[PDB]
């Protein structure tokens, strides 16, 4: 398409300053002695004393910075025997399982969860055995007056 | 020696807005008197008002509206095409201070002499009496009297009266005159000394060059 | 066609024209009459184009006279270490020596085969072509002082008066057709209200500052060598009014002769006289006065 | 007289070809 | 020649120099420079010392890894593990034992309200 | 690098001067005025202001150096965990996990169930002596 | 006499070219 | 003798042929 | 004269060098 | 004379150079 005449709009404005940038000596004159005024040493110093007191600042407040960063060495050291602790809880987790309990302890299951289930069924086969028993009494001696 | 005028100033800055001299609406207005810029300047419109106001005279204003544009109109018709002196626009703020001095006697001025008075006047006032007198006084009397009459028995009579009486009297007398007073006078004498409008002749010009003595190039 | 000129301040770019062209026309006349001062009982017997010689010292090259057919021909020459052969650059073209040169200084008086090496200046310390762009400055702002005094020192007889025809009349009949008794009205006509614009702060400025030019001129002059000397013993004006200080002119005079002392070593090989004298004639009458022979008359008339 | 300078330039010849060859 | 200054620019840097001359801020400037040199140097005093510290305990470290694991803490974490999600199943299961242990307590107490027809006379 | 130097050999380089012999009559210094005194002065006085911001550097460099050598250390740490545990199983103190393990828990959780199926049957026992009785008392 | 001097300088000069080209 | 000048030039031209 | 024997002298002495050491 | 000797002994020379 013919868009982006913004490379464009620029050229009679760039154009003009090549005209009157070099074609001014018949035009102006060279006269009457302009004082030009540039920063003595004040402002030299000027340039050098906001410079130093901005990392004079800067290393003066270095102390609580590296007061932090020595003092998270210590918490580093105070974290460490938790870290190994619960580094030494990781690995056991894998290491007692080939010791008990792909053994063992799948005889504890067995034993004691479907030995007391057993026994658990011969209860409610008891208890409705005295459900009967209590009311086989109840409902034949006690009807004869209701 | 030569630097930035003061026409080419406000002249830039009012093509700065818009304006133009030869083409402006679409006939050729080189010709026509109340388009270029000279008679805007010297008519002295409200545009050129202000873009001095806002350019030259950044942060003022005299007492009055009305000898306030006398002001600035005797400022920048005098200074035309005259010179600057500091070298930069919005850096002759020399302009601003030889500005801010109260010798603003552009309007109104009467001096012949015109002596105004005034002569405020109060007064209070109170007053009291107290007047008390007292009469005492008694009389007395006799009244040794006697008639010899005689026809042609005799018959004779012969009379007194004692009669005193004693008096008094007494009486007070309070006043209070309260008072007050009030007056306000004026005079308003003026004079016409001769001589006045010989010291009156420069009142205006001593000001006038003193922006050529602080604020403009005095050199060719 | 382009015109539009400046003003009739032109004349303050025409004075500083003339100082501008006075500076740059002073330093480049001193220097092209510099190389010749010497010359040094001019061709008795040698082959040699002495101004040609002497423009080639002064940009202080070393020279080398020999001998060429035993007849002096310049060649140019660029603790003590001899120089003996042909090794430096020669100007002339065939007629090299194709043999045994030599410096003559030292090896012995008067002896050895001649190619001697010729200094401007004994010791070399700084170069005289600076001295002349030190001074012409300084002299060329006096010139410009000057320039500016005489331009300004122009004078008007002013009139006053409320102008449309009353004193014109005036001057045209009764001033410039030079005529005494004027007659005048009693309204003050000219009671000081012609007025002299004069100059007279200015014209007895004018001959210190040619003073000053003067002896800037001769405070140049005797740096140089270049020097009045001679005729100012036998005129006995010898101090202090020429102020000069004759013990520095007759000084700075003599290291440019001892510089070409060289000329007298190679002046004891060949059996002739070359002594370098300073130049400071100039003829016609000094020739007259000198000799007063008749044959002298028949040469000049 | 004339032998006198021309044995005084050969002298000269023999010692300035002497040192471009010598111990010295 | 021809002292000329061809720069001619701008600047962001600031100032009040709290002091009487340029003279006696070169002297405030001296002192400041000599007491944050001191404070480099206890930085130094303090530094040095802190890696005598330290070093040492990363140079001694693996002795002190082994020295303080076999610390007898050690028996509390095993009765952690076996205490962990390991055990679970049997202490989800003796807790749904002690649920269906009420539940028969309340189903007793459930047929117990077949009796109270006429308790009453 | 840590090199606490020491404190005297640093506080008169900033009262110390050469004064060299520059000469007066020469364009180094034209007009003398006592300006460019103070630009030498102050810009050789910001020497030592560049020198301990370098030693900041300094630190922080080594500090850097100091952790990072300490989180390698680290890395390198489950390598010795590791085999540490080897040696933890291989020896004999096996004999704390399997013992504390099996015998404290296994009882107790037999004893546990034990005292309460026991408790349970007592329960059940006195539940049965409240029925058994209550249902004689009309007749 | 001096033309004598000049002819002894040049049959001088030329033996010492002879020389100069044959090497004794 | 100018015959043994005469004979000295001839010797210093042969020469310079070779 | 004496002036004829150093003629004759330095004549030897520019034949020895001349022929003897070198030819320059 | 003595000179033309010497002159003489240096034309052989040349001579016998040649």
């Amino acid at each position: 398409e013919n868009d982006f005449k913004y490379f464009d709009d620029i050229r009679p404005f760039l154009d003009e300053i090549y005209k009157t940038r070099e074609r001014y000596t018949p035009f102006y004159d060279d006269r009457a002695d302009y004082n030009t005024n540039s920063k003595s040493y004040y402002d030299y110093i000027s340039r050098l004393s906001k410079l130093i007191e901005v990392l004079a600042r800067r290393i003066w407040d270095y102390d609580n910075e590296l007061k932090k960063r020595f003092k998270n060495w210590d918490d580093l050291m105070k974290a460490f025997p938790e870290q190994a602790k619960d580094l030494f809880r990781g690995w056991l987790n894998d290491g007692t399982i080939d010791s008990i309990i792909h053994d063992e302890f799948k005889k504890y299951s067995a034993g004691l969860t479907s030995a007391f289930a057993l026994f658990k069924v011969t209860e409610m086969k008891q208890m409705n055995d005295f459900k009967s028993e209590v009311k086989d009494l109840i409902k034949d001696i006690d009807r004869f007056v209701n | 020696r030569y630097t930035m005028t003061l026409y080419d100033f406000i002249k830039s800055e009012l093509i700065k807005k818009g304006f133009n001299e030869f083409v402006n609406d679409n006939k050729l207005t080189f010709y026509d008197d109340e388009f270029q810029f000279m008679q805007k300047m010297l008519k002295f419109d409200k545009d050129v008002l202000a873009i001095v106001n806002e350019k030259v005279f950044k942060g003022f204003s005299l007492k009055d509206e009305l000898s306030d544009l006398l002001f600035k109109k005797s400022f920048t018709i005098h200074f035309l095409d005259r010179e600057i002196n500091r070298q930069t626009v919005e850096a002759f703020g020399m302009q601003v201070i030889t500005v801010c001095i109260t010798h603003e006697d552009y309007l109104n001025v009467v001096y012949s002499s015109s002596e105004v008075e005034k002569y405020l006047q109060s007064q209070g006032f109170t007053e009291h009496n107290e007047d008390t007198t007292s009469n005492t006084d008694e009389t007395s009397n006799q009244n040794a009297t006697s008639l010899d009459n005689s026809t042609g028995n005799n018959t004779i009579d012969n009379g007194k009266t004692v009669n005193k009486s004693s008096n008094e009297s007494n009486q007070n007398a309070k006043r209070n005159q309260n008072q007050k007073g009030n007056a306000k006078g004026t005079q308003f004498t003026k004079q016409y000394l001769i001589d006045n409008i010989d010291k009156a002749y420069d009142l205006r010009k001593k000001i006038l060059n003193e922006f050529d003595k602080k604020c403009f190039l005095q050199i060719w | 066609r382009g015109l539009n000129v400046e003003l009739s301040k032109e004349i303050s770019k025409r004075v500083v024209e003339h100082r501008n062209r006075f500076k740059r026309l002073m330093f480049n006349r001193y220097l092209e009459f510099l190389p010749l001062l010497i010359n040094y009982t001019n061709r008795d017997t040698v082959g040699i184009d002495f101004i040609q010689l002497e423009s080639a010292l002064r940009q202080n090259i070393n020279v080398v006279v020999g001998e060429a057919r035993n007849k002096q021909i310049m060649i140019l020459g660029y603790q003590k270490r001899l120089t003996k052969e042909d090794i430096y650059f020669i100007v002339p073209d065939y007629l090299i020596p194709d043999d045994c040169l030599q410096i003559h200084k030292l090896y012995d008086n008067c002896m050895s085969g001649n190619f001697v090496v010729m200094q401007n200046k004994p010791i070399q310390y700084n170069s005289d072509i600076e001295i002349i762009e030190h001074y012409t400055d300084e002299l060329a702002e006096v010139a410009l002082s000057r320039f500016s005094l005489i331009m300004q020192a122009k004078f008007s007889k002013i009139f006053k008066s409320e102008i449309n025809d009353e004193s014109i009349n005036q001057l045209v009949s009764e001033i410039y057709n030079g005529a005494p008794f004027v007659k005048m009205s009693p309204m003050f006509n000219a009671d000081d209200d012609i007025i002299d614009l004069t100059s007279n702060s200015v014209i007895p400025a004018l001959t210190e500052m040619k003073r000053e030019y003067q002896n800037k001129i001769s405070e140049l002059s005797n740096y140089l060598g270049i020097n009045s000397l001679a005729v100012d013993k036998e005129s006995g004006v010898s101090d202090e009014e020429a102020k000069s200080n004759r013990g520095f002119t007759t000084s700075n005079s003599n290291i440019y002769l001892k510089g070409r002392e060289p000329i007298t070593f190679l002046s004891k090989r060949y059996g002739l006289d070359i002594k370098p004298y300073y130049d400071d004639e100039t003829t016609s009458k000094i020739s007259m006065v000198d000799t007063l022979k008749d044959e002298s008359s028949d040469i000049n008339g | 007289v004339v032998l006198e300078q021309r044995i005084a330039s050969l002298e000269q010849q023999v010692t300035t070809f002497l040192s471009s060859q010598m111990q010295q």
